[PDB]
């Protein structure tokens, strides 16, 4: 019948004011779920190159990498060393065959910069924020349900706002902005000027978002065979990509 | 040389 698997990484950032980047945590699991009959063998190829850690002798450049990896007890690792291969006899229903943490670079580019332009007249306490988002993910791959957080000066108000396009949602809500941007792809540039009143501790702007069909790490599942109708997933989501301003 | 988890 029926086997699921996904790959899901949970992505956390902390990017500069100056669009450095301070900090990057990767946190990923493989999850099965299947109801196979007894004594069923399920085999999972992952991405063939990767490796594991810091080699001392090596060292570690651009290719596929983790940190650190961990498996559920079930798991053989027989082939896991010459051919990224794990085998296990699954049980009915969830199980977590795979962690993996990565916190050195992505093999790839962070997938959103923010670009921020604040103008604060001291003054007739007028508060003006321009926020551009760029989508530095492919053109063809999709970002959803992105809403980004901004911590407002306690008692500000909004004036007006003017988004860059009509599917955009923002307010201002528990003395922040919530800026929701339904749509985007690789490449799309959304702004947002934002006109307040504050009668500095304006930011860090927090991002939160699903990235379907991607994974952080670039680690894949290459194969999941039998020794039934398949579904595999790759999806990385944050609520914790932090952005100073 | 790998490390394990219940769940």
């Amino acid at each position: 019948n029926e086997v699921f698997l996904a790959v899901v990484e949970r992505l956390s950032v902390l990017i500069a004011s100056n669009g450095s980047l301070l900090k990057v945590d990767v946190q990923g699991e493989i999850r099965l779920k299947s109801f196979l009959p007894s004594g069923s063998e399920m085999r999972i190829g992952l991405t063939e190159e990767f490796s594991v850690g810091k080699s001392e002798l090596r060292g570690y450049g651009p290719g596929i990498r983790v940190d650190e990896v961990s498996f559920h007890s079930s798991v053989n690792l027989d082939e896991f060393e010459s051919h990224r291969i794990l085998r296990l006899q699954p049980p009915q229903g969830e199980l977590t065959v795979m962690r993996y943490q990565l916190s050195d670079d992505l093999p790839s580019p962070l997938p959103f910069r923010l670009f921020p332009s604040v103008q604060w007249d001291r003054g007739s306490g007028r508060l003006q924020v321009y926020l551009k988002l760029r989508c530095d993910l492919l053109s063809k791959s999709q970002a959803l349900n992105v809403r980004l957080h901004l911590p407002l000066p306690r008692g500000v108000v909004s004036l007006s706002q003017e988004l860059s396009s009509p599917e955009q949602k923002a307010e201002l809500a528990e003395g922040a902005l919530r800026w929701d941007l339904p749509r985007v792809q690789g490449g799309s540039q959304l702004s947002g000027l934002f006109q307040m009143d504050v009668p500095l501790g304006l930011g860090p702007a927090s991002l939160s978002f699903e990235l379907p069909r991607h994974t952080c790490s670039g680690l894949q599942v290459r194969f999941l065979r039998l020794a039934p109708h398949k579904w595999v997933r790759h999806l990385s989501h944050s609520d914790a990509y932090v952005i100073r301003i | 040389t790998y490390k394990f988890f219940e769940q």
